[PDB]
Protein backbone atom coordinates (compact mmCIF):
# COMPACT_ATOMS: atom_id res chain seq x y z
CA UNK A 1 0.00 0.00 0.00
CA UNK A 2 0.64 3.48 -0.58
CA UNK A 3 -2.06 4.50 1.94
CA UNK A 4 -2.90 3.20 5.55
CA UNK A 5 -6.14 2.05 7.13
CA UNK A 6 -6.89 3.25 10.76
CA UNK A 7 -7.52 -0.04 13.07
CA UNK A 8 -8.24 -0.57 16.38
CA UNK A 9 -5.22 -2.31 18.86
CA UNK A 10 -7.30 -5.93 19.17
CA UNK A 11 -6.40 -6.31 22.63
CA UNK A 12 -7.14 -3.05 23.99
CA UNK A 13 -9.35 -4.32 26.73
CA UNK A 14 -7.55 -7.24 27.74
CA UNK A 15 -4.33 -4.63 28.34
CA UNK A 16 -6.07 -2.33 30.39
CA UNK A 17 -7.48 -5.40 32.31
CA UNK A 18 -3.60 -6.23 32.36
CA UNK A 19 -1.90 -4.68 36.08
CA UNK A 20 1.17 -4.34 34.23
CA UNK A 21 0.18 -1.52 32.20
CA UNK A 22 0.36 2.28 33.50
CA UNK A 23 -1.16 4.49 30.86
CA UNK A 24 0.53 7.75 29.38
CA UNK A 25 3.63 7.54 31.27
CA UNK A 26 6.73 8.80 29.90
CA UNK A 27 10.34 6.74 30.23
CA UNK A 28 11.43 9.08 33.30
CA UNK A 29 8.51 8.57 35.32
CA UNK A 30 8.67 4.70 34.06
CA UNK A 31 12.93 4.93 35.56
CA UNK A 32 11.86 6.34 38.27
CA UNK A 33 9.50 3.57 39.05
CA UNK A 34 11.98 0.98 38.25
CA UNK A 35 14.96 1.99 39.99
CA UNK A 36 17.33 -0.36 41.61
CA UNK A 37 14.76 -3.24 40.62
CA UNK A 38 16.00 -6.62 40.38
CA UNK A 39 16.20 -7.99 36.90
CA UNK A 40 13.18 -8.78 34.80
CA UNK A 41 11.18 -6.10 36.48
CA UNK A 42 9.14 -4.43 34.10
CA UNK A 43 6.20 -2.16 32.73
CA UNK A 44 3.63 -1.33 29.89
CA UNK A 45 2.93 2.18 29.01
CA UNK A 46 2.25 3.92 26.20
CA UNK A 47 5.36 5.48 24.43
CA UNK A 48 4.98 9.39 24.15
CA UNK A 49 6.81 8.92 20.18
CA UNK A 50 3.96 9.96 18.11
CA UNK A 51 4.45 6.79 15.78
CA UNK A 52 3.98 4.21 18.30
CA UNK A 53 1.34 3.44 20.87
CA UNK A 54 2.99 1.25 23.82
CA UNK A 55 6.44 0.76 25.18
CA UNK A 56 7.31 -1.75 27.97
CA UNK A 57 10.04 -0.46 30.35
CA UNK A 58 12.48 -3.08 32.09
CA UNK A 59 15.21 -3.84 34.23
CA UNK A 60 18.39 -5.78 32.82
CA UNK A 61 22.25 -5.80 33.32
CA UNK A 62 21.37 -3.39 36.41
CA UNK A 63 20.25 -0.84 33.61
CA UNK A 64 16.35 0.42 33.23
CA UNK A 65 16.19 -0.06 29.39
CA UNK A 66 13.05 0.56 27.28
CA UNK A 67 11.41 -1.38 24.10
CA UNK A 68 9.15 0.13 22.01
CA UNK A 69 6.69 -1.99 20.35
CA UNK A 70 5.78 -1.71 16.25
CA UNK A 71 3.35 -3.33 14.21
CA UNK A 72 3.40 -4.73 10.74
CA UNK A 73 0.99 -7.08 8.52
CA UNK A 74 -1.39 -6.63 12.04
CA UNK A 75 1.00 -8.65 14.30
CA UNK A 76 3.42 -6.72 17.09
CA UNK A 77 6.68 -6.99 17.63
CA UNK A 78 10.24 -5.44 18.53
CA UNK A 79 11.00 -5.43 15.33
CA UNK A 80 8.21 -5.27 12.96
CA UNK A 81 10.31 -5.42 9.74
CA UNK A 82 12.23 -8.06 10.80
CA UNK A 83 10.28 -11.62 10.45
CA UNK A 84 12.90 -13.43 12.65
CA UNK A 85 12.10 -11.34 15.22
CA UNK A 86 9.44 -13.07 16.78
CA UNK A 87 5.94 -11.43 16.70
CA UNK A 88 1.91 -11.85 17.85
CA UNK A 89 -1.72 -11.09 16.28
CA UNK A 90 -1.59 -9.76 20.43
CA UNK A 91 0.03 -7.14 22.42
CA UNK A 92 -0.85 -9.52 25.26
CA UNK A 93 0.79 -12.36 23.21
CA UNK A 94 3.62 -10.53 22.87
CA UNK A 95 4.48 -10.16 26.22
CA UNK A 96 3.60 -13.41 27.35
CA UNK A 97 6.74 -14.53 24.84
CA UNK A 98 9.45 -12.78 26.68
CA UNK A 99 8.29 -14.20 29.83
CA UNK A 100 10.56 -16.86 30.72
CA UNK A 101 14.17 -15.49 31.63
CA UNK A 102 15.97 -18.51 31.09
CA UNK A 103 14.48 -18.37 27.24
CA UNK A 104 15.44 -14.71 26.71
CA UNK A 105 18.39 -14.13 24.72
CA UNK A 106 20.71 -10.93 25.28
CA UNK A 107 18.95 -8.66 22.69
CA UNK A 108 15.56 -9.27 23.50
CA UNK A 109 13.43 -8.04 26.71
CA UNK A 110 13.20 -9.59 30.23
CA UNK A 111 9.50 -9.00 31.08
CA UNK A 112 9.46 -12.01 33.98
CA UNK A 113 7.87 -9.12 37.25
CA UNK A 114 5.46 -7.05 36.21
CA UNK A 115 5.56 -3.66 38.20
CA UNK A 116 1.73 -3.28 39.56
CA UNK A 117 -0.61 -0.23 38.68
CA UNK A 118 -1.51 1.17 41.78
CA UNK A 119 -4.09 3.77 40.92
CA UNK A 120 -7.23 3.40 38.73
CA UNK A 121 -7.87 5.01 35.76
CA UNK A 122 -10.81 7.36 35.13
CA UNK A 123 -14.21 6.02 34.13
CA UNK A 124 -14.12 7.77 31.12
CA UNK A 125 -11.09 5.95 29.52
CA UNK A 126 -12.97 2.94 30.92
CA UNK A 127 -16.29 2.99 29.24
CA UNK A 128 -13.52 3.82 25.92
CA UNK A 129 -11.91 0.57 26.11
CA UNK A 130 -15.45 -1.15 26.51
CA UNK A 131 -16.77 0.31 23.74
CA UNK A 132 -13.89 -0.03 21.27
CA UNK A 133 -14.16 -3.74 22.36
CA UNK A 134 -17.63 -3.95 20.64
CA UNK A 135 -16.47 -2.31 17.65
CA UNK A 136 -14.25 -1.26 14.81
CA UNK A 137 -12.52 1.57 13.14
CA UNK A 138 -15.02 2.50 10.87
CA UNK A 139 -17.98 1.27 13.37
CA UNK A 140 -17.12 4.35 15.40
CA UNK A 141 -18.45 6.95 12.94
CA UNK A 142 -22.01 5.29 12.99
CA UNK A 143 -21.91 5.83 16.95
CA UNK A 144 -24.85 8.80 17.92
CA UNK A 145 -22.14 10.45 19.91
CA UNK A 146 -19.68 14.11 19.11
CA UNK A 147 -17.18 13.73 16.73
CA UNK A 148 -15.15 15.21 19.69
CA UNK A 149 -15.60 11.91 21.43
CA UNK A 150 -15.37 9.68 18.03
CA UNK A 151 -11.51 11.10 18.05
CA UNK A 152 -11.06 10.31 21.69
CA UNK A 153 -12.13 6.57 20.87
CA UNK A 154 -10.15 6.40 17.87
CA UNK A 155 -7.14 6.76 19.77
CA UNK A 156 -5.44 3.18 20.11
CA UNK A 157 -5.30 2.63 16.75
CA UNK A 158 -1.98 1.50 14.27
CA UNK A 159 -1.94 2.26 10.65
CA UNK A 160 -2.03 -0.78 8.31
CA UNK A 161 0.05 -0.39 4.79
CA UNK A 162 -1.04 -3.79 3.73
CA UNK A 163 -3.29 -6.08 2.12
CA UNK B 1 -20.58 13.83 55.17
CA UNK B 2 -23.10 13.13 52.59
CA UNK B 3 -24.38 14.79 49.12
CA UNK B 4 -27.40 14.23 47.27
CA UNK B 5 -27.37 13.20 43.63
CA UNK B 6 -30.93 13.62 41.32
CA UNK B 7 -31.08 11.56 38.60
CA UNK B 8 -33.18 13.28 35.25
CA UNK B 9 -35.91 10.61 35.98
CA UNK B 10 -35.84 11.86 39.68
CA UNK B 11 -33.64 8.93 41.84
CA UNK B 12 -31.94 10.24 44.51
CA UNK B 13 -28.68 9.05 44.80
CA UNK B 14 -27.01 10.05 48.18
CA UNK B 15 -23.02 9.56 48.18
CA UNK B 16 -20.31 10.74 50.75
CA UNK B 17 -19.10 14.56 49.43
CA UNK B 18 -15.43 12.90 49.61
CA UNK B 19 -16.48 10.74 46.49
CA UNK B 20 -18.87 13.11 44.85
CA UNK B 21 -15.47 14.68 45.15
CA UNK B 22 -13.81 12.57 42.10
CA UNK B 23 -16.23 14.84 39.70
CA UNK B 24 -14.37 17.44 39.35
CA UNK B 25 -17.60 18.97 37.30
CA UNK B 26 -18.98 18.27 40.96
CA UNK B 27 -16.12 19.43 43.11
CA UNK B 28 -16.41 22.62 41.04
CA UNK B 29 -20.46 23.35 41.52
CA UNK B 30 -20.26 22.53 45.30
CA UNK B 31 -25.98 19.63 49.63
CA UNK B 32 -27.77 18.68 46.65
CA UNK B 33 -27.16 18.41 42.81
CA UNK B 34 -29.53 18.12 39.73
CA UNK B 35 -28.46 16.49 36.86
CA UNK B 36 -31.65 16.97 34.48
CA UNK B 37 -29.80 15.23 31.48
CA UNK B 38 -28.25 12.17 33.29
CA UNK B 39 -30.39 9.02 33.63
CA UNK B 40 -30.97 6.80 36.71
CA UNK B 41 -29.12 3.73 35.26
CA UNK B 42 -26.28 5.96 34.09
CA UNK B 43 -25.90 7.90 37.79
CA UNK B 44 -26.01 4.99 39.65
CA UNK B 45 -22.92 3.42 38.26
CA UNK B 46 -21.20 6.85 38.03
CA UNK B 47 -21.66 6.85 41.84
CA UNK B 48 -20.37 3.10 42.13
CA UNK B 49 -16.95 4.64 40.07
CA UNK B 50 -16.87 7.17 42.74
CA UNK B 51 -16.35 4.23 45.57
CA UNK B 52 -14.21 2.77 43.48
CA UNK B 53 -11.95 5.42 43.10
CA UNK B 54 -11.26 6.41 45.97
CA UNK B 55 -11.00 3.16 47.79
CA UNK B 56 -8.22 1.66 44.89
CA UNK B 57 -6.67 5.46 44.88
CA UNK B 58 -3.07 4.51 46.28
CA UNK B 59 -4.07 0.90 46.80
CA UNK B 60 -3.00 -1.77 49.49
CA UNK B 61 -3.81 -4.36 46.55
CA UNK B 62 -3.54 -5.15 42.63
CA UNK B 63 -6.69 -3.44 41.08
CA UNK B 64 -9.66 -4.99 40.01
CA UNK B 65 -12.03 -4.44 36.85
CA UNK B 66 -14.83 -1.51 36.71
CA UNK B 67 -17.37 -3.73 34.96
CA UNK B 68 -19.30 -1.63 32.56
CA UNK B 69 -22.28 -3.73 30.46
CA UNK B 70 -21.91 -2.60 26.80
CA UNK B 71 -25.65 -1.29 26.84
CA UNK B 72 -24.65 1.64 29.01
CA UNK B 73 -21.02 2.18 28.07
CA UNK B 74 -21.39 5.08 25.54
CA UNK B 75 -23.91 7.37 27.78
CA UNK B 76 -21.68 6.45 30.53
CA UNK B 77 -18.86 7.94 28.53
CA UNK B 78 -20.59 10.86 28.08
CA UNK B 79 -21.69 11.60 31.35
CA UNK B 80 -17.73 10.65 32.77
CA UNK B 81 -16.66 13.30 29.87
CA UNK B 82 -19.72 15.91 31.18
CA UNK B 83 -18.20 15.04 35.02
CA UNK B 84 -14.91 15.27 34.42
CA UNK B 85 -14.06 11.82 36.23
CA UNK C 1 -13.29 -5.82 55.77
CA UNK C 2 -15.07 -3.17 54.70
CA UNK C 3 -18.22 -3.96 52.74
CA UNK C 4 -19.44 -1.65 49.86
CA UNK C 5 -23.77 -1.43 50.06
CA UNK C 6 -26.69 0.48 48.56
CA UNK C 7 -29.70 0.86 50.53
CA UNK C 8 -32.81 1.36 48.82
CA UNK C 9 -36.44 2.44 49.19
CA UNK C 10 -38.62 4.20 46.67
CA UNK C 11 -36.66 6.47 44.62
CA UNK C 12 -33.87 6.64 47.33
CA UNK C 13 -30.15 5.25 46.94
CA UNK C 14 -27.76 5.43 49.52
CA UNK C 15 -23.63 4.28 48.90
CA UNK C 16 -22.30 3.87 51.93
CA UNK C 17 -20.18 1.13 54.02
CA UNK C 18 -19.35 -0.57 56.62
CA UNK C 19 -17.37 -3.34 58.34
CA UNK C 20 -18.23 -6.58 57.94
CA UNK C 21 -18.51 -7.45 61.87
CA UNK C 22 -20.66 -4.67 62.44
CA UNK C 23 -24.70 -5.48 63.12
CA UNK C 24 -27.51 -4.60 61.23
CA UNK C 25 -28.24 -2.64 63.57
CA UNK C 26 -25.29 -0.36 63.59
CA UNK C 27 -26.52 -0.02 59.58
CA UNK C 28 -29.32 1.25 60.68
CA UNK C 29 -27.80 3.98 62.93
CA UNK C 30 -25.80 4.63 59.46
CA UNK C 31 -29.56 5.16 58.00
CA UNK C 32 -31.14 6.84 61.10
CA UNK C 33 -28.32 10.00 60.58
CA UNK C 34 -28.80 10.18 56.83
CA UNK C 35 -32.72 10.20 56.84
CA UNK C 36 -34.12 10.75 59.78
CA UNK C 37 -35.70 8.03 61.26
CA UNK C 38 -35.22 5.59 64.18
CA UNK C 39 -34.02 1.88 64.11
CA UNK C 40 -37.13 0.79 65.30
CA UNK C 41 -38.97 2.35 62.65
CA UNK C 42 -37.15 0.75 59.90
CA UNK C 43 -36.89 -3.00 58.57
CA UNK C 44 -33.75 -3.72 56.20
CA UNK C 45 -33.81 -6.47 53.82
CA UNK C 46 -31.64 -8.55 51.95
CA UNK C 47 -34.13 -9.88 48.86
CA UNK C 48 -37.20 -9.77 50.60
CA UNK C 49 -35.88 -11.46 54.05
CA UNK C 50 -35.70 -9.26 56.96
CA UNK C 51 -32.75 -8.94 58.53
CA UNK C 52 -31.65 -9.87 62.19
CA UNK C 53 -30.57 -6.57 63.79
CA UNK C 54 -28.24 -8.33 66.44
CA UNK C 55 -26.71 -10.53 63.03
CA UNK C 56 -23.26 -9.09 61.88
CA UNK C 57 -23.64 -7.91 57.92
CA UNK C 58 -21.15 -11.18 56.95
CA UNK C 59 -23.57 -13.76 58.89
CA UNK C 60 -26.44 -12.05 56.85
CA UNK C 61 -23.93 -12.95 53.15
CA UNK C 62 -22.61 -9.56 52.91
CA UNK C 63 -19.01 -9.92 52.33
CA UNK C 64 -15.81 -8.76 50.15
CA UNK C 65 -16.94 -11.31 46.94
CA UNK C 66 -20.63 -9.59 47.19
CA UNK C 67 -20.57 -6.70 48.05
CA UNK C 68 -17.40 -4.62 46.38
CA UNK C 69 -16.75 -1.11 45.51
CA UNK C 70 -17.57 -1.39 42.18
CA UNK C 71 -20.67 -4.08 42.59
CA UNK C 72 -22.23 -3.03 46.12
CA UNK C 73 -24.55 -5.42 47.30
CA UNK C 74 -28.50 -4.14 47.44
CA UNK C 75 -29.86 -3.78 50.76
CA UNK C 76 -34.00 -2.67 50.97
CA UNK C 77 -35.58 -0.65 53.45
CA UNK C 78 -38.89 -0.23 54.87
CA UNK C 79 -40.57 2.52 57.55
CA UNK C 80 -42.76 2.70 59.82
CA UNK C 81 -45.97 4.40 58.94
CA UNK C 82 -47.90 4.76 62.50
CA UNK C 83 -48.44 1.21 64.23
CA UNK C 84 -47.75 -0.76 60.86
CA UNK C 85 -44.85 -0.59 58.53
CA UNK C 86 -44.88 0.17 54.52
CA UNK C 87 -44.82 -2.48 51.73
CA UNK C 88 -40.68 -2.88 51.20
CA UNK C 89 -41.14 -1.38 47.40
CA UNK C 90 -37.39 -0.59 45.28
CA UNK C 91 -38.86 1.90 42.16
CA UNK C 92 -36.07 0.64 39.16
CA UNK C 93 -33.89 2.27 37.76
CA UNK C 94 -34.57 3.37 33.79
CA UNK C 95 -34.02 1.09 31.12
CA UNK C 96 -30.75 1.71 28.82
CA UNK C 97 -31.64 2.07 25.06
CA UNK C 98 -31.10 -0.69 22.11
CA UNK C 99 -27.47 -2.12 21.53
CA UNK C 100 -26.08 -0.01 18.19
CA UNK C 101 -25.75 -2.27 15.56
CA UNK C 102 -22.00 -1.30 14.83
CA UNK C 103 -21.94 -2.47 18.56
CA UNK C 104 -23.43 -5.90 18.23
CA UNK C 105 -21.67 -9.48 18.03
CL1 LIG D 1 -4.75 5.90 29.81
NA1 LIG E 1 2.31 7.47 21.43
Amino acid sequence: NLYFQSMLVPDLLQINNNPCYWGVMDKYAAEALLEGKPEGTFLLRDSAQEDYLFSVSFRRYSRSLHARIEQWNHNFSFDAHDPCVFHSPDITGLLEHYKDPSACMFFEPLLSTPLIRTFPFSLQHICRTVICNCTTYDGIDALPIPSSMKLYLKEYHYKSKVR
Amino acid sequence: MYVKLISSDGHEFIVKREHALTSGTIKAMLNEVNFREIPSHVLSKVCMYFTYKVRYTNSSTEIPEFPIAPEIALELLMAANFLDC
Amino acid sequence: MDVFLMIRRHKTTIFTDAKESSTVFELKRIVEGILKRPPDEQRLYKDDQLLDDGKTLGECGFTSQTARPQAPATVGLAFRADDTFEALCIEPFSSPPELPDVMKP
